[PDB]
């Protein structure tokens, strides 16, 4: 079963050589490192509830109503299963008179939803946005590379038969110097693309300044 | 400040021709390395404002001091006449090209003090001062390794260790303008790589730097781009993509030798290979054969896909007995490796999905 | 940012070395930049001319240590937890030695109580070795090695603190999150400690008077509520949880997790900001139901919106979900109060789940912009 | 003293750096008219030097 679920991960491969869904897988999955590095955290917090609600319903083994956090393998699927909702609030109650530990599991299980399905989910939430934009930002030429990275793959010679049927048996220089040549024009017409800054209008105010001196100079002869 | 001083200096700065010329023929006292409130003498005001002639006067005139960072101060602010004027000056006779020439005071430089005339017009991106300097055998030293044990190096870590970093750092960027890497090497693009790469390599090294190094890759990738970007026929396109079609063999019977290509790819350049330019002789190669295939729609596609997963068995069986044919031929070609490695797949899923065939109901 | 060589440097980041006497043995006289740091200046600090010579400050003796991985330092970090025993034992003999010198840097003092830390954590999580896998007071009661270690490491965290508090000043040591944080966890551990030994001293005096005995041998299923132990174990859990979250202390540290660490921070305050306003419109809600309710106490099918605290909780668990819609049904032929509640609720998931989560996100991201 | 000598070479590099980071602005209209004013100045001077 474990083998199929990931055989059928494996589909991904050739789905970057289409145009519709390439940039779009690159785009997800260019997000799944931020996702893990909020996971290691998300992971951190998850211990540490982890722990404390183990070591608060340790002893009540048999008054819980469940087994919800009586082992550790118990609290971790608990708590696991209170991020997508699908753990109840009966997890608390005990059916001895003793409310102080009640209410404290109460209050560590509130604080524990709070942290994880408002706080920390928003905030991974947010991480998403802040790196998919710039992602979007570059999304093309990404794909573009991704795609060239596919076609060079295949573009060997020594692979030709799929998985089944495997198992049996100078000009140069004058080109260059001619490119070399538009390059550098290209680059000072570009240079010439810019905005004129202050620098740039005083060495014309002096230009008119030292003409201005020369011609009234002549003049006085 | 020996108001006669500082007339001359207020002519030297304003272009005052006539009264810089009969100071410094009448006066015969007057202090000609005088300086102004920031200790700029005549001639690095001259240069400043950009004054030929009053430049030229000034060195016609000897024991005349601050010409090295006259030059440097020429070469930063463009001024291509300027530095062509004083490069003639005797200082300069191919001899003080790449201590204490090139001080604008008593104490310090006007830049850093590893930043020769060719480093300085290579980072500002002057290409006519650049060619000049060239011409005049002015090259960059292309410093050592980061972890270079020789005693010159090992002299400078010990003597300073933030001089030599910074030393270091302005030499790559000189070398990795793009003004330097059009107009020093023979072969611009493959010398602009492989700096590229080694940019790469010491931005993980030096954690400070890393940004610097990072940007002068980048600088070299888009030099490589811009000169990927102004290819006008397939020629040109080649000698670009593929390098010396002579020197290099062919890498197939009809292929262009991807090599350069290859290695590309290999330093993560993201724009040479995604421009359109290597776009189209990329789709060129990826479609040999398939000529006509190329303008189908997408179900077209799908439909030639789902025909070579039912047709693989055949495609198999004809691959061993007739190496070469109309169909063999095409069964070599990339994209039909593509799309039978897909439909093998798809062959896979399906075998997966009907070993359940019992309990589908 | 003009500097260019060392000396320009040292002279823009500590002013004038000779007048300024030296720091230390080889330490630059850091006070402008103590100075710089107390004017949050946050830019004169960051800027890579001073990051050089803050980390070659960090690394005195581990020169080395720099170029290594970051699995690597992890390996010293665990070596530092095994060995720091023998780390205490040396330094205490010999004062200067090759080790010596080396755990006097301020990196191998991180590391140092990184691993202590790291030790503690471990500690807590063994402390409960005899329930992993599963499951007379005098004999509950009593303290275990590991229930001491604890109890010393507490003792240590407390000292420290104090030392700390003596070499700040009041206002100094407490306008700091990481000091109000770790008082409420040292607190709260004392808090737990101190009912176990009350506890224990109960237990003591009964088995040392061989009725008044007859309590002290009851089972746990009729032990009073108000018993010493059931308050310990709690105190003991949420001192727990604090010790953990303490450990986000040394994750700025880290390049990879330090500033995702940062950045997530500085989204709490606006968390805390609209969650007044959510707690208001929460109260609104609350006693708007509590009083609709009130009569209600044994024709409803729960005891939901009951009480003020069963409606509180109700409201609460309400945002999350695990709040089901029977909470409005009752039992008596009245549909007036009933579709009441039933609009109420409605209109309380519709301002919470969707209005204001919504709007939570949407500060939450112009915000983190 | 060396500290002295450090922080006036250090203030003379700001200040020329400063002067040459407010040339990196763009020109704005006050500042291309000032030029256009000279060269009118430039040229009733010089009609009047024609005119005698
Ligand atoms: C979004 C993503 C969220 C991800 C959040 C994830 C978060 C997971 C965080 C880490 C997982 C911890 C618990 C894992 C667990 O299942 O318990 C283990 C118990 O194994 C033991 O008995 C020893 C448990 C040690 C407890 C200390 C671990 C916490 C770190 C301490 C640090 C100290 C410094 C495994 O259980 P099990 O025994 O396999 O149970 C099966 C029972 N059976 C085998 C009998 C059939
Ligand atoms: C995302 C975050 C969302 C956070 C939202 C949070 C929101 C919380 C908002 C504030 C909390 C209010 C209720 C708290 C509560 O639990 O009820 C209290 C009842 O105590 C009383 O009997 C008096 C109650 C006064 C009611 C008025 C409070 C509302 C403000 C009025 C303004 C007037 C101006 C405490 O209950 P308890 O008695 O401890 O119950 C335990 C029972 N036991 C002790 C017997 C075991
Ligand atoms: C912190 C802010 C201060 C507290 C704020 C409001 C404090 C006021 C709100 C809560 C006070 C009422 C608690 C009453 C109580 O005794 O129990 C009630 C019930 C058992 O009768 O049990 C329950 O159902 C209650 C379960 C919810 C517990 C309270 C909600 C916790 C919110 C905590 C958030 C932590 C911050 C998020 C992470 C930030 C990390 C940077
Ligand atoms: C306000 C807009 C006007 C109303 C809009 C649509 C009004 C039209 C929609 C609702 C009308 C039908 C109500 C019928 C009814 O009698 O009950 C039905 C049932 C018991 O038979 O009970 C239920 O299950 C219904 C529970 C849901 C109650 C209706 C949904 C409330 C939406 C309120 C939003 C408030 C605004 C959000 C906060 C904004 C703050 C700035
Ligand atoms: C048909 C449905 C009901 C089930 C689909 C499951 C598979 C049989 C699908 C999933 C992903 C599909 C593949 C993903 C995308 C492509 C790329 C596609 O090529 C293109 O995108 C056209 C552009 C180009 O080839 O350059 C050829 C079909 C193929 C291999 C698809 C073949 C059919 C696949 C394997
Ligand atoms: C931010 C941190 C560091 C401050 C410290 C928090 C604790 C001191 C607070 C938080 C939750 C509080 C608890 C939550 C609610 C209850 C329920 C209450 O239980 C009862 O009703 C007593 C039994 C009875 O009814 O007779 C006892 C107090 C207690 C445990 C509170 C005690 C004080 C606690 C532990
Ligand atoms: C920074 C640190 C050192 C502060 C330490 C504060 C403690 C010295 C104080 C503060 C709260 C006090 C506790 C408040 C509550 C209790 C519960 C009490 O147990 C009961 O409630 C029994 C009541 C009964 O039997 O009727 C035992 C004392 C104790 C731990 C108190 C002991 C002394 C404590 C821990
Ligand atoms: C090992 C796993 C299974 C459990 C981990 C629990 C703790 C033992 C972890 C949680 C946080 C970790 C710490 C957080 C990050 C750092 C900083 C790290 O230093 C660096 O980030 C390298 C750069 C530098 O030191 O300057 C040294 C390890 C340390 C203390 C880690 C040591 C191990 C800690 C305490
Ligand atoms: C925006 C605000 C200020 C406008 C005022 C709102 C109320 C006037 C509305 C809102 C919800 C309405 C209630 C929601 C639905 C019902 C159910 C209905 O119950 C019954 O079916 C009657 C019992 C029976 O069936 O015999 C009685 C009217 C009532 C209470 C409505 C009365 C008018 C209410 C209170
Ligand atoms: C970054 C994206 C994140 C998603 C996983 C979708 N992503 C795809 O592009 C994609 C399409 S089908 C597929 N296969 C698959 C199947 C089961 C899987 C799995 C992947 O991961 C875990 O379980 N992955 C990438
Ligand atoms: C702004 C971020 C918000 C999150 C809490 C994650 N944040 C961490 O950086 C982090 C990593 S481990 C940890 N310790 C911890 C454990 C239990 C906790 C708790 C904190 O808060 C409430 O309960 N906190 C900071
Ligand atoms: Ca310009
Ligand atoms: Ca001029
Ligand atoms: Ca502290
Ligand atoms: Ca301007
Ligand atoms: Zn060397």
């Amino acid at each position: 079963a474990i083998a199929v679920v990931l055989s059928f991960s494996r589909i991904a491969y050739i789905l970057p050589a289409n145009e519709s869904f390439g940039p779009l897988q690159i785009s997800l999955g260019r997000t799944v490192k931020d996702i893990f590095k909020f996971m290691v955290i998300f992971i951190m917090v998850f211990v540490a509830f982890m722990i404390g609600m183990f070591n608060l319903y340790s002893y009540y083994i048999g008054a819980k109503q469940n087994e919800a956090f009586t082992t550790v393998e118990e609290s971790f699927k608990t708590l696991f299963w209170a991020i997508f909702g699908l753990s109840e609030v009966k997890s608390v109650v005990i059916n001895y008179n003793h409310k102080f530990i009640e209410n404290i599991g109460y209050v560590l299980y509130g604080v524990y939803n709070v942290t994880m399905v408002i706080v920390l989910l928003n905030m991974l939430i947010a991480m998403i946005n802040s790196s998919f934009q710039e992602i979007e930002d570059d999304a093309d030429v990404e794909w573009k590379f991704a795609r060239a990275k596919l076609w060079f793959s295949y573009f060997e010679e020594g692979r030709t038969l799929p998985v089944p049927f495997n198992l049996v048996p100078r000009q140069y220089q004058k080109i260059m110097k001619r490119l070399i040549k538009r390059y550098v024009l290209q680059a000072q017409i570009d240079k010439e693309s810019d905005e004129v800054n202050e620098g740039e209008l005083k060495e014309i105010k002096q230009d008119i300044s030292s003409l201005r001196y020369e011609l009234l100079e002549e003049k006085s002869q | 400040l020996s108001i006669e001083e500082e007339r001359f200096l207020d002519a030297a700065e304003y272009g005052n021709i006539p009264v810089v010329r009969k100071m410094l023929e009448e006066c015969h006292s007057l202090n000609v390395n005088c300086v102004d409130y920031m200790g700029q003498n005549a001639l690095q005001l001259a240069v400043a404002n950009e004054h030929l002639e009053i430049t030229e006067l000034l060195l016609k005139k000897e024991n005349l001091s601050r010409v090295g960072d006259a030059l440097l101060l020429a070469i930063s602010k463009g001024y291509v006449r300027i530095v062509e004027a004083i490069l003639s000056h005797p200082a300069f006779a191919e001899g003080k090209r790449l201590d204490d020439f090139y001080a604008y005071d008593e104490d310090g430089t006007r830049f850093s003090h590893d930043v020769t005339p060719i480093i300085l017009a290579a980072h500002c991106q002057e290409y006519e001062i650049v060619h000049t300097l060239l011409r005049k055998g002015a090259r960059i030293e292309r410093p050592h390794d980061y972890f270079c044990k020789c005693n010159d190096c090992n002299q400078k870590q010990k003597h300073d260790s933030f001089s030599h970093s910074r030393s270091r750092i302005n030499a790559y960027k000189g070398l990795a303008s793009p003004a330097y890497l059009s107009l020093s090497s023979e072969d611009p693009v493959m010398t602009a790589l492989e700096l590229s790469n080694e940019l790469a390599v010491l931005a993980n090294i030096e954690k400070e730097f890393k940004n610097d190094y990072k940007k002068l890759s980048m600088q070299c990738k888009d030099f490589v781009v811009g000169l990927l970007d102004l290819c006008r026929n397939t020629e040109e396109v080649e000698a670009i993509l593929n390098g010396d079609v002579e020197t290099l063999q062919s890498g197939d019977h009809g292929r262009p030798n991807l090599s350069r290509l290859k290695l590309a790819i290999k330093y993560e350049v993201k724009k040479f290979v995604a421009h359109p330019n290597c776009q189209q002789q990329l789709l060129s190669i990826w479609y040999e054969n398939l000529s006509g295939l190329r303008q189908q729609t997408m179900a077209v596609k799908f439909l030639v896909v789902l025909a070579v997963a039912i047709g693989l068995p055949f495609l198999a069986l004809i691959y061993w007995f007739a190496p070469c044919s109309k169909m063999g031929k095409i069964m070599r070609g990339p994209f039909m490796k593509f799309v039978a490695h897909a439909a093998s797949f798809t062959i896979f899923l399906g075998l997966l999905v009907m070993n359940a065939a019992d309990r589908f109901e | 940012d003009l500097c260019r060589n060392t000396e320009e440097v040292e002279a823009i980041l500590n002013g004038d070395v000779e007048t300024l006497q030296s720091g230390d043995h080889g330490r630059p006289n850091l006070s402008r930049l103590k100075l710089a740091i107390k004017y949050e200046v946050k830019k004169f600090v960051a800027h890579p001319n001073c990051q050089q010579q803050l980390l070659s400050i960090w690394y005195e003796n581990l020169s080395g240590l720099r170029q290594q991985t970051m699995a690597v330092k992890f390996l010293v970090v665990l070596a530092v937890a095994i060995g720091l025993p023998f780390l205490a034992l040396i330094y205490w003999f010999a004062p200067c030695s090759k080790m010596g010198k080396i755990m006097r840097g301020p990196f191998m003092k991180f590391v140092a109580h990184a691993a202590s830390f790291t030790i503690f954590l471990g500690l807590l999580v063994m402390n409960a070795a005899d329930r992993f896998e599963g499951t007379f007071r005098m004999k509950t009661s009593c303290f275990s090695w590991m229930e001491m270690l604890i109890i010393s490491w507490v003792i240590g965290m407390i000292w420290a603190e104090c030392k700390e508090i003596w070499t700040q000043g009041p206002k100094e040591y407490l306008f700091e999150l990481w000091n109000m944080l770790d008082f409420g966890m040292l607190a709260i551990f004392a808090a737990s400690f101190i009912a176990r030994f009350m506890a224990f001293w109960h237990a003591s005096k009964a088995q040392s008077i061989i009725d008044n005995v007859k309590y002290y041998n009851l089972a746990r299923i009729k032990w009073d509520p108000s018993d010493p132990q059931i308050i310990s174990e709690g105190l003991y859990a949420i001192a727990v949880v604090l010790s953990f979250s303490r450990i986000a202390y040394i994750l700025p540290a880290n390049e990879s997790f330090g500033p995702l660490q940062i950045s997530l921070g500085r989204t709490v305050k606006d968390i805390f900001k609209f969650m007044v306003i959510f707690i208001m419109v929460f109260v609104a809600f609350m006693i708007g139901m509590f009083n609709l309710y009130s009569y209600y106490i044994g024709a409803k099918q729960n005891e939901a919106f009951t009480t003020v605290e069963e409606s509180f909780k109700t409201l609460f668990w309400a945002i999350f979900g695990l709040s089901e819609v029977k909470s409005v049904v009752i039992n008596y032929n009245h549909k007036f109060i009933e579709n009441i509640g039933y609009v109420l609720y409605g209109v309380y998931n519709v301002t919470m789940v969707i209005v204001l989560l919504n709007m939570l996100i949407a500060m939450i991201n112009s915000s983190f912009q």
